């Protein structure tokens, strides 16, 4: 399966007025001045598929990645991200041809899953994406300066990450 | 465990060398192990032309294009259905940017790809192009066409005032 | 001590302002002191729109940009004969190279500038391109012109096979 | 003063064959493929101003700076690096439209340094440098990987630097 599109509503840097960011099936480039948000968006995926640590995300507390007021606009009442997939070729447990995820955390830390619609638990979410081999263990995701650190490891450290691949 | 242990990185260090060989033409680049697990894991990376030096030794750029040539390596292991990627390209010239997104232009057939990056040469070979931007400390965002996120970037190399 | 800590605090402290605006239009950076010296010296950046952060709450090209603007902000204090900068603007984009590249080039009418960039923004605005290259492991050097270096580069972005 | 030129026999990636460097008195753009020996230019400027770490010129022993042997060439006996200054201004104590300093190190480790020809002591050179206002203090040579450096620094280090710059 792949995402269709990624819907953002006051999380971090996007503001209350909901934003939607489509993808190609390919090949995506997100593109944009220093500071403007493109990091953000990959937050949002880290964050919508069962975000584990505030500080991969680069937030103080997990409560930290909800909007905060600007010039012209208050401050979110809480952080949402709604993750569209493809559901073509069932690369999930599920029948059906669209599945979508969606987080909410609240001011307090709260997390609030749902899976099409029903409500559901992270780890029954982990298990679905887990089946669809989307996992922190298929480092599909590499994070601004993750190069650089797969560069100051030490042979040792090396040589302990193909342990885990094992 | 040393029985399976080298099962994968056997198949790992295959997948090193031949990404490698694709992103450094003429070049090559081998996984090999100092213990044959009691000590730790070694690469020796070999450009054309040049001798060969474990990846400590090699210019920035070259650390950073070996680097990647290892989690490449890592993740054909085990086939991911979408791959975000923040600022991969951040120390790689022109030619060898031109060389990461061929390949990936190239998985992208098979697995869904997502990379963040400032570099023009690697936006340029994307499907889809999407432009971020700020205003008043909000992020918005807008699907950028080929021509018109060239022109931006074209006005910007223009000699203004 | 603090007498003159202060006279130079508030001499570069000044230059650093100034410079970041110029970096940063519409924007602003002070550095403020932790104690007014038993504690830091922090750094607080505010660019067009966004909220007033310390340093390390910016995105990784904000930081890289504050960060240059501090270094050059030392070295108008004391000003050298001629400056070395090496990849100075790795995390920078399109258009933030260019104003670090317009700075330099105003700067370069009264001190000296060698800047090694693998940018096409960054080289593009210098009086002179110095192009290297390696052929079985020996480094070569060629004087480069500006259409010759961009026919080189344009050659890498058209699609070849 | 500014560089007019500099010369590099045998140093670093520079082979026997002396190669010469030609500097704009302005603005000048050193580009080429990563590991081709832009930085060693840097290098060489290092070295021939009184050179003082192997470390910050990415060196295990003084002596590795000394082009290794390759494929059609052996290596070099020594590495020497002349750099040409343009005395118009006056920057240095000195009565000559210009001024070169040449730096010679040797498999032992031994450097032997050269002003306009006659030979000198670092000090020496050292000294004529820091008349012409060109010193490590100065701050005007940014390496590669150091502005990522001053972004890690903690607000403590931050103000020892401006300790030093009192
Ligand atoms: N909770 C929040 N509320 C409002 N703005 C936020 C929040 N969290 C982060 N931001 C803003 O996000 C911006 C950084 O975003 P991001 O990391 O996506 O940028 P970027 O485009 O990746 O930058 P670069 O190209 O420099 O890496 C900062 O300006 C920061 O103020
Ligand atoms: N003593 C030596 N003899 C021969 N080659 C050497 C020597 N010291 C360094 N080199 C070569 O110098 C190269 C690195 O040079 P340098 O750091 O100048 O490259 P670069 O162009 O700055 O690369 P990047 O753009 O990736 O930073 C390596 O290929 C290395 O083998
Ligand atoms: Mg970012
Ligand atoms: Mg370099």
């Amino acid at each position: 399966p792949y995402i269709e599109k990624l819907e953002l509503k006051g999380f971090k840097s996007y503001g209350n007025k909901k934003v939607v960011i489509p993808f190609s099936k390919g090949f995506t480039a997100i593109v944009g001045a220093n500071g403007s948000g493109k990091s953000n968006i990959g937050d949002a995926i880290l964050f919508v598929l069962g975000g584990l640590s505030a500080k991969a995300m680069r937030a103080s507390r997990i409560s930290d990645l909800i909007f905060a007021g600007s010039k012209n606009e208050p401050p979110a009442k809480y952080a949402e991200v709604a993750i569209y997939f493809n559901n073509e070729d069932r690369g999930f447990p599920i029948d059906e041809d669209e599945v979508v995820i969606r987080r909410r955390v609240y001011p307090d830390g709260r997390s609030s899953y749902w899976l099409n619609g029903r409500r559901a638990t992270r780890s029954e979410i982990l298990d679905i994406l887990t089946a669809a081999m989307i996992s922190p263990d298929g480092y599909n995701i590499v994070l601004q300066g993750d190069i650089t650190k797969f560069i100051k490891m030490s042979p040792l450290e090396r040589r302990l990450l193909i342990d885990d691949i094992s | 465990k040393k029985n399976v242990f080298m099962r994968t990185f056997e198949a790992i260090s295959r997948n090193f060398s031949e990404i490698f060989a694709k992103l450094s033409p003429g070049g090559s680049a081998r996984l090999i192990l100092e213990n044959p697990f009691s000590g730790g894991l070694e690469i020796e990376a070999k450009p054309a032309g040049k001798d060969v030096k474990r990846i400590e030794a090699m210019s920035g750029g070259e650390k950073a294009l070996t680097a990647l040539a290892f989690v490449f390596a890592i993740q054909k292991f085990k086939p991911a259905p979408f791959y975000l990627f923040d600022q991969i390209d951040a120390h790689l010239d022109d030619a060898n940017v031109k060389r990461v997104a061929d390949l990936i232009k190239e998985s992208s057939k098979e697995s869904q790809f997502i990379v963040i990056t400032l570099r023009d040469v690697m936006m340029a070979n994307a499907d889809k192009i999407i432009g971020v931007s700020m205003r008043d400390g909000v992020s918005k965002v807008v699907s950028l066409s080929l021509e018109k996120a060239m022109k931006i970037l074209e006005e910007i190399r223009k000699k203004q005032g």
